C-alpha cells in the first residue's frame, strides 16, 4: 500500500 | 468586518505554517549533496523533506484529521507538488530568479532543475509562476488560506466524502473573501479574489506537466537509488 504515507498521518 | 471565527481560523493556519516551515533551512545539510540527472538525489531529498512538512501543515487545518484516511491520502497525492510550489515562494527571489535556502550552496535556479531531469515545458512556467506570485505580494494570511484551499479541492480523484471536503473549502474561501474585502478596500474585491484563484488554476497545469515528466524521470531512474520511498508513494512508481 502506501506504508510511509500511512504512518505520517499518525 | 472579519468575524471572530474567521480571525481564529487565519490565526490557526498561520501558526500551522510557521511550525511546519523552517526559514533557517538548517536540515539542508542532511540531504544528499547537490551536484552540478546530477541534481536529482538532492532535489528529490528536498521534495521528500518538503512533502512531510506539507503533511504536518495539513493535519493542523481544522476538519482534515476528521477525514477518513483514504480521503486525506487522495488529497495529499493530488495537491502535494502544487503546495510545495506555493510554499517555495518564501525562498524565491527575483533578484536572480532562484530559490535560495540559507546560503549559495543551497541556491536553485532553472538550470539546476534540469540536471534533475525536468524540461522547459515545466520550468519556464514554473519560474513565471514564482515571479508573478511575488508581484501579487500576498499577506501571510492570504498565503496560508491559499495552501489550505488548494488542499481542500473536492474535485480530486479518489475523494470519497466530497460533501465534507466542499464544506471545508466553502469555509476557507468565505474567509479569504472577507479578508480581501477588509484589508484591500481600495481595490475591486472581485478583481483581487480572481487573481488568486487564477494562480490555483495554473498550479493544476504545473502539476499535470510535472506528473508527465516525473513518469519518465522515475522510469529512467528505476535501477538507480535516486528516488526516495515517499516520492514513489506520492508521484508514482514504475
Ligand atoms: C520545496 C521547497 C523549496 C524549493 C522548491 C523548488 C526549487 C527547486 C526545484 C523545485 C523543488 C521544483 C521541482 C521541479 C520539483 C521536482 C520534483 C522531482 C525531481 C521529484 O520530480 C518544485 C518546487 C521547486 C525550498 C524551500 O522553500 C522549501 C520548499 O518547500
Ligand atoms: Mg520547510
Ligand atoms: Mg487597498
Amino acid at each position: 500500500r502506501h506504508k510511509i504515507l500511512h504512518r505520517l498521518l499518525q | 468586518q472579519l468575524l471572530e471565527e474567521q480571525e481564529r481560523l487565519i490565526a490557526t493556519l498561520i501558526e500551522a505554517h510557521r511550525k511546519t516551515y523552517d526559514a533557517s533551512y538548517s536540515d539542508f545539510s542532511q540531504f544528499r549533496p547537490p551536484k552540478r540527472l546530477s541534481m536529482l538525489p538532492h532535489l528529490a531529498d528536498l521534495v521528500s523533506y518538503s512533502i512531510q512538512k506539507v503533511i504536518g501543515f495539513a493535519k493542523m487545518i481544522p476538519g482534515f484529521k476528521e477525514l477518513c484516511t483514504e480521503d486525506q491520502i487522495s488529497l495529499l497525492k493530488a495537491s502535494a507538488i502544487e503546495i510545495i510550489i506555493l510554499r517555495s515562494n518564501e525562498s524565491f527571489t527575483m533578484e536572480d530568479n532562484s530559490w535560495t535556502c540559507g546560503s549559495n550552496e543551497f541556491k536553485y535556479q532553472i538550470g539546476d532543475v534540469m540536471q534533475a531531469g525536468h524540461k522547459l515545458e515545466l520550468l519556464e512556467p514554473l519560474v513565471k509562476f514564482q515571479v508573478n506570485m511575488k508581484k501579487l505580494d500576498l499577506h501571510e494570511a492570504e498565503h496560508v488560506l491559499l495552501m489550505a484551499i488548494c488542499l481542500f479541492s473536492p474535485d480530486r480523484p479518489g475523494v470519497q466524502d466530497r460533501c465534507r471536503v466542499e464544506e471545508v473549502q466553502e469555509h476557507l474561501t468565505e474567509t479569504l473573501r472577507a479578508y480581501i474585502a477588509c484589508r484591500h478596500p481600495l481595490s475591486c474585491k472581485h478583481m483581487l479574489y480572481t487573481k488568486m484563484v487564477e494562480k490555483l488554476t495554473e498550479l493544476r497545469s504545473l502539476n499535470e506537466e510535472h506528473s508527465k515528466q516525473y513518469l519518465q524521470i522515475s522510469q529512467d531512474a528505476v535501477n538507480k537509488e535516486d528516488l526516495p520511498p515517499l516520492l514513489l508513494e506520492v508521484f508514482g512508481n514504475p
